[PDB]
C-alpha cells in the first residue's frame, strides 16, 4: 500500500504541474505537465481525462517561449 | 556544451504520418524526434513557436493512427491480421516513451506492449526473438545485419523496456526481472562481440543498468575508431546510428572526458535525417544530441 501513496502522489504532482502549465504556458511546463498526466493511474481515469482536457485547452490558447 | 544543431536544418522533419502499421511509424519518427530535439535545445522562439503546435497535431495524428494497428495482444504489425513483430512493438514503445512529454499517451497501450514482449517474446536466457520481421527492413537501421542478431535485438528491446520503466513501473510487475535477464544475456556475451554496431547498442543497454564496467567498458571504449566513432564496413547510416547509441552510453557513464570528440564527429556528419531508410539514424542521432545538450557540463 506504499503503492496507494505512489498513485496518490502521481496525482498531486500532475495536479500541481497542470495548474502550473495554466500559469506560464511554456514548452518546458507543457512537457512537465503532459508527462505527469500520462503517469496517473487509470484508477483515476476520470481526473486524468479532466487534467488532459485541461492541457489540450492551454494548448488551444497558445504557448509563449 | 557545443552549439545546438540549427533548427532550420530540421524543418523537413515535420512530416505527415501515413501508410499502415510500419510506415505510419516511419512518418511519426522524424516529427517526434525533431520536436524532442527543438524543445530540449529551446529553438522554438527563434524558429516558430506556432509550428510546434502543428507538429504536435501531426504526432497526435500518428499516435492515433497507430492505435488502428494495435492487436488484441497489445502487439503491433503492418496489418491487424499480420503476425506481430517483436522489433515493431518494441519500436512503438521506444517512440511513444519519448512522446509522453508531448501528447496524451495511454499507459495501457504502452505498458500492454511492454508486457506482451516480456510474456511472449523473451527466452528463458533473456534473449528477445523476432518471429515476424517487418516488411520495411530499411526502417530497423543496423539491425538489418544478420550477425550478432540475438545480442543486437535483445539490446534494442531491452532499451525500449528501460525507456518505458518510469511509465510502466507500477503496472508491469514482470518488468524489473525482464530487464535483469536481458542484462544477464548481454553481459555474458558482450566480450565475444565482433561488430562495432552491436558493441555500441548493447553497450548503451548495459550502461543504463550500470553493467558496463570492467573489461566490458574497456571493450566498449576501445572499439571506437580514433576515439570518436563506432563503425563497420557497410552503410554510413548504421555508423551514425551506432555512434549515437555509443554517445548515449557515454552520457549514462558520465564520461564527459570522452564525449566531445564523439559529439564533434556526429556534428561533422551534417546528418539531418529524413528519407528512405533513415528511421533509426534520424531517431537516434537526435535522441543522442538532445541527451547530450541536456546532460553535458
Amino acid at each position: 500500500t506504499d503503492a496507494t501513496i505512489k498513485k496518490e502522489q502521481k496525482l498531486i504532482q500532475a495536479q500541481n504541474l497542470v495548474r502550473e502549465f495554466e500559469k506560464t504556458h511554456t514548452v518546458s511546463a507543457h512537457r512537465k505537465a503532459q508527462k505527469a498526466v500520462n503517469l496517473v493511474s487509470f484508477e483515476y481515469k476520470v481526473k486524468k481525462m479532466v487534467l488532459q482536457e485541461r492541457i489540450d485547452n492551454v494548448l488551444k490558447q497558445g504557448l509563449v517561449r | 556544451g557545443s552549439r545546438s544543431t540549427d533548427a532550420e536544418r530540421l524543418k523537413h522533419l515535420i512530416v505527415t504520418p501515413s501508410g499502415a502499421g510500419e510506415q505510419n511509424m516511419i512518418g511519426m519518427t522524424p516529427t517526434v524526434i525533431a520536436v524532442h530535439y527543438l524543445d530540449e535545445t529551446e529553438q522554438w522562439e527563434k524558429f516558430g513557436l506556432e509550428k510546434r503546435q502543428g507538429a504536435l497535431e501531426l504526432i497526435k495524428k500518428g499516435y492515433t493512427q497507430q492505435l488502428a494497428f494495435r492487436q488484441p495482444s497489445s502487439a503491433f504489425a503492418a496489418f491487424v491480421k499480420r503476425a506481430p513483430s517483436t522489433w515493431l512493438t518494441a519500436y512503438v514503445v521506444k517512440v511513444f516513451s519519448l512522446a509522453v512529454n508531448l501528447i496524451a499517451i495511454d499507459s495501457q497501450v504502452l505498458c500492454g506492449a511492454v508486457k506482451w514482449l516480456i510474456l511472449e517474446k523473451q527466452k528463458p536466457d533473456g534473449v528477445f526473438q523476432e518471429d515476424a520481421p517487418v516488411i520495411h527492413q530499411e526502417m530497423i537501421g543496423g539491425l538489418r545485419n544478420n550477425n550478432e542478431k540475438d545480442m543486437a535485438l535483445t539490446a534494442f528491446v531491452l532499451i525500449s523496456l528501460q525507456e518505458a520503466k518510469d511509465i510502466c513501473e507500477e503496472q508491469v510487475n514482470s518488468l524489473p526481472g525482464s530487464i535483469t535477464k536481458a542484462g544477464d544475456f548481454l553481459e555474458a556475451n558482450y566480450m565475444n562481440l565482433q561488430r562495432s554496431y552491436t558493441v555500441a547498442i548493447a553497450g548503451y543497454a548495459l550502461a543504463q543498468m550500470g553493467r558496463l564496467k570492467g573489461p566490458l567498458l574497456n571493450k566498449f571504449l576501445t572499439t571506437a575508431k580514433d576515439k570518436n566513432r563506432w563503425e563497420d564496413p557497410g552503410k554510413q547510416l548504421y555508423n551514425v546510428e551506432a555512434t549515437s547509441y555509443a554517445l548515449l552510453a557515454l552520457l549514462q557513464l558520465k564520461d564527459f572526458d570522452f564525449v566531445p570528440p564523439v559529439v564533434r564527429w556526429l556534428n561533422e556528419q551534417r546528418y539531418y535525417g529524413g528519407g528512405y531508410g533513415s528511421t533509426q539514424a534520424t531517431f537516434m542521432v537526435f535522441q543522442a544530441l538532445a541527451q547530450y545538450q541536456k546532460d553535458a557540463p
